[PDB]
RNA sequence: GAGU
DNA sequence: CCGCGTCAGACTCGTAGGATTATAGCATACGTG
DNA sequence: CACGTATGCTATAATGTGTGCAGTCTGACGCGG
């Protein structure tokens, strides 16, 4: 409903569809924090699975 | 099931559980097309899905027994 | 403890001694010989004038440290291009050196999108002359007003008065109020929304449902020649050289295809039709 | 795209460069007349990526088929213009800056890693003064700053043997130089020789800097930055506006200061420049880079020609416009709507009225693909273009979407749950939101302008989430405490009250009824009052030992009304429930009598038809407000005159100069008050029984029926107090500095006040008003805090299996039962039984759950005390037990696991003040304290403050021992039985203890008189003490406001302040001393320690305030998100730490599932995923 | 400026 | 202790767009159609 | 060659800043002298 770009478009075209699936991603508003962090000068890193 | 959820709480007890419960059976009726048990009487998929839970009829653990019986049949099936 | 940065720098300035002309001639002639004690001196001993002429310049260009910066490095070329022999004195030389270099770092650092010098000059010369005719004309002077009296065109004076535009910040809030700013507003133009996405997709999905209404042949030589379903728009020779070598072949079943197309469209085009907006 | 964890460490130099993909080298932003990106500059295209997707700068390749081609001729890769919010740059720094987060934002860290004051620090900096890096003579040592003149001393002296350097790169260098594991050892061997309390934190301090710094892996090197990073173009956007404007971000200004300076200062360099100069410069860049990174921290904000100081890149993670606060805690949102509300009477509790139009948009996608079914729309476009139109089969599609879909309303302040609630939406043609009555209790709606906001829940899932956990049919009882929040209220308490309240004969006393359909229809007939005196056979259900209903017939003595309501009863409900004349508070009883015998579904019916009756005969009433309705008692005038005799009385006293002011004064005043009083039971004598007007033999008294007090008296609207203002005498008031002014307001409103009453009013009005204004910033703050704290706190076990619990008693605070043993017990689990052998045979066994039935018959027996299992006392690690919260107050039954009791517990704490600092001050006007002196006294206790005079307790058991005394100062020299070496404590000469020495003294037994600090508590009497001593102490505050909230929320709260406890003596593990660990993960420990031996790890719980039991969480996320943002992250980076993100917060910044509720499920599956590889 |  | 510094200080809604200054004048030089 | 963009040089002597505002908020909690 908010920043997941893929998530929005994907979600709408499930709704279209009937299917009333969630299929959510990663806020790209936390994406932009950690650019800004690092911009700063702070490694924050994701470690994956 | 539609008004209160009293009963249908009752039935399965862990009111998230029941959440997960009837939305995945709902989203089989959505999706796959699987047919409803009780008479859908013009109610949407979510309601079919809560009146089947209160009389008894859907429960976490049948759903993975009708799961497993007719993953199994497919994969004899495909031997 | 004093740590305000100018405060500092003023000091360390203050304590190096101001040079009469024959010192000045005995060390600039070392100095264009080499003595790197020689430039030093000089420069040292002549910040204090630097400072004096900063001062001046800065008002809004620049921070007044910025400022002395490009003044120093303008007393440097002085100091290096300076000529002992001529009896002109080097405050005087190097006044020249100073401001000339100030003047030119407020011109292309002092705006965020840089223009350059020509455009800059030439827009000085129309401010200055709207000054002189809003003297006589009471009234602020429009463009053509401006444009009649260099005897030039209007189009130049407006143009140039639009690179004058002054940028706007993202951040600056909006209403007094320190809510909701510029960004706060301002769309994402180029992202469409998932309604506009939407559309593309049955768009794009509609056509593949058309397509193999078609021939299996008409389909494929539209589908490698458009780039539809294949990667590139490949050329009549390139489909051609991959099915059947006459390249004309494909220009032949490519335009039967096309209306065929055209005639389920006039059969059930009365979905197509509402497809123009 | 799905990770585990998240890390922060200290940014490498080389690491920077690794996210790089450009430097940049010039301030260009674009051209001025192409306005494309300019080479190098802050938004090159050839480092940060192309504008236009699959495109090249100079256009030279076009689409996917050039897939990842990079333009020979301009320099571009042609890829998505997506990334350019992604790739970063960098800028290679001539001279070496510190970064200004790790040295100005305390502790010093930097200067805390050199023990170098910070001041020394600065002067280095800023080239005030030189800094010895390594004296290798031993004659000058390490870190001795040494003047400008002091460095010409030592030059030819000594030199050569001594290296002496100024600035960041001195800085550096001793930072590079320092070995962290030879000096961690070194100043281990110095905490030994004599460790003096604060010597020994600070000590300790830079042990733990230098272990965590090993343990980081981060090397004090990168303190001081040599490569800066560039933040991405479009997340520092330059846009041009419609009208050939440009906006851009603050940060391309700071950006532009930054890489004049640095480019300045290396043509400086190449151009070998005299000192002085280079000086300046490297100070210059140093204030660009600290403006940059965070501009108003170490001087004057670098400004804009607005005046206000430029937003750095710190400002945008820091405060309430910060990234978290802002953007990602809290978001906008897709699917939301707004509008007015106004009343919908004719719905039924789970439904609201919702505008076409407004339903029209909000389903658009489940229109569009409804209309793909219908084969109405051939395809999207057409869809688009047939609801634009609105065209009629569009309406019939929307109809039949809605069916069945809930929707969520909203009303701001969002306090607690309650303020959003799920509905079934009723499409109605018109602009407004139509809400139901009965909820308006827990929105705090009224119509006077309100707006709400309308949400669509779009899965299957959030639908389903929506109908069984946020529906308002389901979610009836306050989670706060375990009451019926839809109650009814004005209007329909009013015509309940009508109905049932009886007159004396009227129409047709003494009539015989069939049955209460006989008496509808004879009231309707218009042959009977409602308030008519009569004998009616109704037949009353009583529900049996099973669900069998036996019913009972019976002739009663009730009103034709009374019969009537009857039949809005349900059958199981007793008769007499209704018998009695109605009021507010009966009928909140009614409607708790029904839940808990008929349940849900009756209770929800019930509440509807009581609406519907309320209303209906409110109506037909007639009832209205009239200037007679206000009745001034007789004798006001001889009353005041009297009162004003009196005080002229004191006023010659005191011309006499015998009276002093102030005793005139408090006369005066004590004159009025009881003056008043006198007026205002004059007034509701003469009112409340002045129907002294009957009937039948002759002349007989009765109850009023005039309109006011029969508002008050139901409870409907207004009470006594309102109506002395009215009929009365209005009082006295109280001025703006508090204190009561001396002449009070003889005259009441009906009688109109005159200016100098009326502008005396004001003061206290006004003090009101702005109350309710400005300081619901701080209850509010306060509701955040404790929400902060207790986020955590989920149900994550049946049973923790222990026997632990505290023992409530029943208050009996002075003498009153303030709050009765069942009422503060209800829901509990029976921690251990109490055989006491007595009249009804009670074991009660442990693990029961109070139902009301054990409650009556402890009261039946007589149960002294009980131990009640608690939050606090429970062993599950990681959260609680369903056992040890007991009752979901919300739900009348046993909480389910995963439910998030945490954050319930700091909304229903919060709230009530939050709201209460509206209430009483909007409203708070005249004088007959509050919230704004009590929330104070509540947030010193969250926060755990010791108090400013402090009792004092005995510490360790054994026998009282005076002994010296310096000038009046008391030592104490007590000595134990078994511990017999003594120990003293200095004790201030004016405090005079309340016990007399040589005493028996068991741990924690008062001496002096004070208040007590929970710390101390905690230390000597521990847990339970501490815990019931805040539960109390807190509860003072609310019971005295009269808000009801169950002391379980509060130990909630309490148990989340003693998550931490610091370790005196060492472990089997790397623990040591003094140390402080959560005391889940230590007693995790000491369960391994108990299978395998080796050194047990002696410890002590220690008790933190909310604010900083926050910050020790060991989340950080969870710690920067609520405040304090830029010391969280230096701590964090320079500790090298990760989050793995188990709670709430955390997960919801990223996005994802809630670790609760409905998404424990899900999450455990993930949990197992995780511990099975 | 609107309801707290 | 004192004193100076830093840190926090409710939730949704609204309205409206927007500001300023000024950088000489000319000669030579470098890159693309 | 031309057009747009850039670098360049000028010689009476001149040689240490300021400028425009800020308005003082508060109760709390640490940190050098
Ligand atoms: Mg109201
Ligand atoms: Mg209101
Ligand atoms: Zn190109
Ligand atoms: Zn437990």
């Amino acid at each position: 409903k908010s920043d997941d770009v893929n998530g929005r478009t994907k979600m709408y075209k499930n709704i279209v569809d009937g299917n009333h699936q969630m299929e959510p991603g990663m806020p790209e508003s936390f994406n932009v924090l950690l650019k800004e962090i690092r911009s700063l000068g702070i490694n924050i890193e994701l470690e994956d699975e | 099931a539609r008004v209160t959820v009293q009963d249908a709480v009752e039935k399965i007890g862990n009111r998230f559980d029941l959440v997960l419960v009837a939305a995945r059976r709902a989203r089989q009726m959505q999706v796959g097309g699987k047919d409803p048990l009780v008479p859908e009487e013009n109610d949407k998929t979510t309601v079919i899905a809560l009146r089947e839970i209160e009389e008894g009829l859907i429960n976490n653990q049948i759903l993975d027994v009708r799961e497993r019986q007719e993953q199994q049949e497919q994969e004899a099936a495909e031997l | 403890r004093v740590l305000d940065a100018t405060q500092l720098y003023l000091g360390e300035i203050g304590y190096s001694p101001l040079l009469t002309a024959e010192e000045e001639v005995y060390f600039a002639r070392r100095a264009l010989r080499g003595d790197v004690a020689s430039r030093r001196r000089m420069i040292e001993s002549n910040l204090r004038l630097v400072v004096k002429i900063a001062r001046r310049y800065g008002n809004r260009g620049l921070a007044l440290l910025d400022l002395i910066e490009e003044g120093n490095l303008g007393l440097i070329r002085a100091v290096e291009k300076f000529d002992p022999e001529r009896g002109f004195r080097f405050s005087t030389y190097a006044t020249w050196w100073i401001r000339q270099t100030i003047e030119r770092a407020i011109m292309n650092q002092t705006r965020t999108i840089r223009l350059p010098i020509h455009i800059v000059k030439e827009l000085n010369v129309y401010l200055r002359t709207a000054r002189e005719l809003s003297h006589k004309l009471d009234h602020e002077p429009s463009a053509e007003e401006i444009a009649e009296q260099l005897d030039k065109p209007v189009d130049d004076v407006s143009r140039m008065l639009r690179l004058n535009e002054r940028i706007t910040s993202v951040d600056t809030p909006l209403g007094g109020d320190s809510e909701k700013a510029l960004l706060d507003i301002l769309a994402d133009e180029k992202e469409n929304g998932p309604e506009d996405t939407t559309q593309d997709d049955d768009m794009k999905q509609s056509i593949v449902k058309w397509l193999f209404e078609l021939n299996a042949k008409q389909r494929e030589v539209l589908a490698r020649r458009f780039g539809l379903l294949g990667y590139e728009a490949a050329t009549l020779e390139d489909v051609g050289r991959e099915i059947g070598l006459t390249r004309e072949r494909v220009r032949q079943i490519q335009v039967e295809g096309l209306r065929r197309l055209r005639e389920i469209l006039q059969t059930q085009g009365l979905n197509i039709e509402a497809l123009f907006l | 795209e799905e990770f585990d964890a998240i890390k922060i460490a200290l940014a490498s130099p080389d690491m920077i460069r690794s996210w790089s993909f450009g430097e940049v080298k010039k301030p260009e932003t674009i051209n001025y007349r192409t306005f494309k990106p300019e080479r190098d500059g802050l938004f090159c295209a050839r480092i940060f990526g192309p504008v236009k997707d699959y495109e090249c700068l100079c256009g030279k390749y076009k689409r996917l088929k050039h897939r990842g081609v990079i333009c020979e001729k301009c320099g571009v890769e042609v890829t998505q213009t997506k990334v350019r919010r992604e790739r970063m740059g960098h800028i290679e720094l001539a001279s070496p800056t510190a970064h200004i987060w790790f040295l100005k934002s305390l502790p010093s860290r930097i200067g805390l890693l050199l023990d170098m004051p910070l001041r020394d620090i600065e002067r280095v900096l800023y080239f005030e003064s030189y800094v010895v890096i390594e004296g290798g003579m031993t004659n000058l040592e390490r870190q001795q700053i040494l003047t400008e003149e002091q460095y010409l001393d030592a030059l030819e002296e000594f030199g050569d043997e001594f290296d002496a350097k100024m600035g960041a790169e001195a800085i550096q260098a001793l930072l590079k130089s320092m070995d962290l594991e030879q000096e961690c050892e070194q100043l281990r061997e110095e905490l030994n020789e004599t460790n003096s309390e604060t010597k020994r934190k600070k000590l300790t301090k830079r042990i733990k800097l230098l272990e965590a710094f090993v343990q980081s892996g981060n090397k004090p090197e990168w303190m001081i930055l040599t490569v800066l990073p560039v933040l991405p173009p479009d997340l520092r956007p330059l846009v041009p506006l419609d009208g050939g404007r440009f906006a851009t971000s603050d940060l391309n200004d700071l950006y532009r200061r930054v890489i004049n300076r640095n480019n300045r200062l290396k043509r400086l360099l190449d151009l070998a420049a005299p000192d002085i100069i280079v000086r300046n410069e490297k100070r210059m860049l140093q204030e660009a880079v600290d403006a940059l990174l965070d501009n108003g921290r170490r001087g004057r904000a670098i400004t804009g020609s607005n005046k206000r100081p430029l937003k750095s890149l710190a400002d945008m993670i820091k405060g309430k416009q910060g990234r978290f606060r802002q953007n990602l805690l809290g978001k906008r949102v897709d699917y939301s709507g707004r509008s007015v509300i106004t009343v919908g009477p004719y719905l039924r509790l789970h439904q609201c009225g919702l505008p076409k139009k407004m339903a029209l948009e909000l389903f658009k996608p489940f229109i569009y693909g409804k209309l793909e079914l219908r084969g109405l729309a051939t395809t999207i476009k057409a869809a688009k273009k047939m609801v634009e139109r609105e065209e009629a089969v569009v309406w019939d599609i929307l109809d039949e979407v809605i069916r069945e879909h809930p929707v969520l309303l909203n009303r701001a302040p969002t306090l607690h749950r309650l303020g959003i609630q799920a509905f079934e939406p009723v499409l109605i043609e018109g602009k407004a939101i139509q809400l139901h009555p009965l909820v308006c209790a827990a929105y705090n709606a009224d119509f006077d302008g309100d707006q709400m906001a309308v949400h669509v829940p779009l899965t299957l899932e959030a639908q389903l989430e929506a109908r069984a956990l946020m529906m308002s049919t389901n979610n009836i009882l306050s989670p706060a405490n375990g009451e019926p929040i839809i109650v009814p209220s004005q209007d329909v308490v009013l015509g309940l009250y009508y109905m049932t309240r009886d007159c004396v004969n009227a129409k047709g006393e003494g009539m015989v009824l069939t049955g209460p359909k006989e008496a509808e229809r004879l009231y309707r007939s218009g042959l009977a009052s409602l308030h008519a005196r009569v004998k009616v056979r109704i037949t009353e259900y009583e529900k049996d030992a099973n669900g069998e209903l036996v019913a009972k017939t019976s002739l009663k003595d009730t009103t034709v009304g009374r019969a009537i309501l009857w039949m809005i009863v349900p059958k199981g409900l007793p008769y007499s429930i209704v018998n009695q004349a109605l009021g507010k508070k009966a009928i909140s009883k009614m409607l708790n009598t029904c839940y808990r015998i008929l349940g849900l579904k009756p209770t929800v019916i019930f509440a509807d038809q009581i609406m519907y009756t309320g209303f209906a005969y409110a109506a037909r009433s007639g009832a209205s407000v009239g200037i007679d309705d206000m009745v001034i008692p007789e004798k006001k005038h001889e009353i005041i005159s009297e009162a004003e005799a009196e005080v002229a009385e004191i006023q010659e006293q005191f011309q006499s100069g015998l009276v002093t002011a102030g005793e005139r004064y408090n006369k005066v005043i004590d004159i009025w008050a009881a003056a008043n009083d006198r007026v205002s039971k004059a007034m509701m004598d003469n009112l409340q029984t002045e129907t002294v007007i009957n009937r039948d033999g002759q002349e007989e008294k009765q109850v009023s029926f005039n309109s006011i007090y029969m508002m008050a008296d139901s409870g409907a609207r207004g009470s006594a107090a309102q109506i002395r203002q009215l009929a009365g005498m209005r009082g006295l008031m109280a001025k703006p500095d508090g204190s009561i002014i001396e002449t009070p307001i003889t005259a009441n409103f009906r009688e109109g006040l005159n200016v100098l009453q009326y502008f005396i009013s004001t003061h206290g009005a006004r003090k009101g008003l702005a109350d309710t204004a400005l300081k619901t910033a701080n209850s509010g703050y306060l509701t955040r805090r404790l929400v902060d704290v207790a986020q955590d706190l989920v149900v994550t076990e049946d049973d923790c299996g222990t026997h632990e619990g505290i023992m409530m008693t029943p208050v009996i605070e002075g003498g009153d039962v303030k709050e009765p043993l069942r009422d503060r017990v209800l829901g509990r689990v029976t921690a251990e039984d109490v055989l006491k052998p007595g009249t009804a045979d009670i074991l009660v066994p442990r693990n029961t759950l109070l139902h009301e039935q054990w409650c009556d018959l402890l009261e039946e027996n007589s149960v002294d005390a009980v131990k009640v299992r608690s939050v606090v006392s429970c062993d599950t690690d990681f959260g609680v037990c369903a056992h040890c919260y007991g009752r979901d107050l919300a739900r009348g039954h046993i909480i389910n696991k995963g439910e998030a009791i945490g954050v319930i517990a700091a909304q229903s704490i919060g709230e009530p003040g939050t709201q209460l600092t509206m209430r009483t001050f909007h409203i708070g006007g005249a004088a007959s304290k509050d919230i704004t002196g009590g929330l104070p006294r509540v947030a010193d206790l969250f926060e755990a403050r010791r108090p400013k005079e402090p009792a004092i307790l005995a510490e360790i058991s054994g026998i009282v021992s005076f002994g010296k005394e310096t000038k009046g100062k008391r030592r104490l020299v007590i000595t134990p039985v078994d511990g017999s070496d003594p120990y003293e404590e200095m004790i201030p000469k004016w405090r005079q203890l309340n016990v007399f020495e040589g005493e028996r003294v068991e741990r924690g037994d008062v001496i002096s008189d004070g208040p007590e600090a929970p710390h101390d508590i905690l230390r000597l009497r521990g847990v339970h003490a501490v815990t019931r001593y805040i539960v109390n102490e807190v509860q003072d505050v609310y019971r005295l406001q009269g808000v009801k909230i169950n002391d379980k929320h509060i130990e909630v709260i309490v148990r989340q302040m003693l998550r931490k406890a610091t370790i005196v003596n060492a472990g089997s593990s790397d623990f040591l001393e003094g140390e402080q660990v959560e005391y889940s993960r230590v007693k995790i420990a000491n369960r391994e320690l108990e299978a395998n031996g080796k050194v047990g790890a002696t410890y002590s719980r220690d008790l933190l305030g909310i604010t900083k039991a926050s910050l020790a969480t060991e989340s950080f996320i969870s710690a920067a998100s609520f405040q304090e943002t830029t010391r969280v992250l230096t701590e964090a980076a320079v500790a090298g730490k990760r989050d793995e993100l188990r709670g709430l917060k955390e997960n919801v910044i990223v996005g994802r599932l809630i670790p609760a509720g409905t998404g424990y499920a899900y999450h455990q599956d993930r949990m197992r995923r995780r511990a099975a590889g």
